[PDB]
């Protein structure tokens, strides 16, 4: 059995200067946005919050 | 707990948890006050950054 | 020369793309390298000789 | 062990009539930012300022 450590972030903001290089992405864009939390896939590929 | 204002470009490249590099082996051997000083003096700044 | 992006996008545009990168956007520019060793980019996971 | 020299620029500013090239990049597109700041990849595939 080997074990390894996971290091993980949670709701950051970003600079002022706010950019993209996405193409196809449409709602999020709103400055006035804030993300409080960061999704995970599991060992059995399920997203939870 | 971690400011708001951290950088994601640290986030994508494995590291440590603290903000600090604590990779000791590279350090003198036989000498736990020189090895004191990579992990918490600010008047060295980081062995990654 | 070597990679010099002035702003983050467009180190994070040549990595996404290597032909079709902006040599000189609106505001920043970039470097791409002319060196006699020429290197793999690893960041994340997306690999740019 | 042979040893080559480099070079980058850093803080420099375009021509009056300002072009395009790509087609992803959107937040920089201003003519009032300036870059005071380059990013050059380091040996470990981390990118300092």
């Amino acid at each position: 059995r080997i074990q390894y450590t996971y290091f993980f972030p949670v709701g950051l903001h970003l600079p002022v200067p706010r950019y993209s290089t996405s193409v196809s992405v449409r709602g999020v864009e709103s400055p006035a946005i804030q993300s409080t939390e960061t999704w995970v896939v599991n060992k059995n590929n399920v997203p939870l919050c | 707990p971690t400011p708001v204002t951290s950088d994601v470009a640290y986030f994508q490249t494995p590291s440590n948890p603290r903000g600090r590099a604590a990779c000791v082996v590279s350090c003198d051997a036989y000498s736990n006050e020189s090895a004191e000083r990579l992990l918490y003096d600010h008047s060295i700044p980081d062995p990654a950054y | 020369p070597t990679l010099a992006a002035s702003h983050r996008v467009m180190l994070d545009e040549y990595m996404s793309n290597k032909q079709t990168h902006a040599p000189v956007h609106m505001g920043q520019y970039l470097i791409e390298e002319v060196a006699p060793m020429k290197r793999l980019l690893k960041l994340g996971n997306k690999v740019v000789y």
